[PDB]
């Protein structure tokens, strides 16, 4: 497979 | 602690009498969790990813002990796959990036 | 060097002989790095985060390099709205948290 956040 | 990233930088994370785990997350600017034990009532806010945004739920003013530490801030409850510690949080136990 | 995260930690990187810069996520397992093309075959993947899954193609041993420290690796190019350094890379520059 994750790729977290704006 | 100093923690390589060979693997998830998951820590143990506690709210309210719950322990918790979460990634500490250095892309991520907010704290989210999937879920929080009876938090009350919240705000409505949008967050984005790299697939698209969602709805999440803002509590603010949470009493979290990150890794031992003590932080008072911002926890967001929403669909996050992995439950993330976000800079909002992060830099209140004084955590960086090393290298 | 040591970077603080009162804001995003965004750094000047250098793929394909191009100077971009990008965000060094430990919240991402994987490199995701916008439109670009690269040498060698690439194979279909999709990588999960916040808002969803997207479709990105897999780079295999790409050279990077992340301030100026050679990095050997995955890299997965999709559409993504920022740049992202995950643990992937991450490790081969000896990135580490630090509080
Ligand atoms: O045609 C392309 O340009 C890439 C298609 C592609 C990348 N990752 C994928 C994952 C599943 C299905 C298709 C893809």
């Amino acid at each position: 497979x994750v790729v977290x956040a704006x | 602690p100093q923690i390589t990233l060979w693997k998830r930088p998951l820590v143990t994370i506690k709210i309210g009498g719950q322990l918790k785990e979460a990634l500490l997350d250095t892309g991520a600017d907010d704290t989210v969790l999937e879920e929080m034990n009876l938090p009350g009532r919240w705000k409505p806010k949008m967050i984005g990813g790299i697939g698209g945004f969602i709805k999440v739920r803002q509590y603010d003013q949470i009493l979290i002990e990150i890794c031992g530490h003590k932080a008072i801030g911002t926890v967001l409850v929403g669909p996050t796959p992995v439950n993330i510690i976000g800079r909002n949080l992060l830099t209140q136990i004084g955590c960086t990036l090393n290298f």
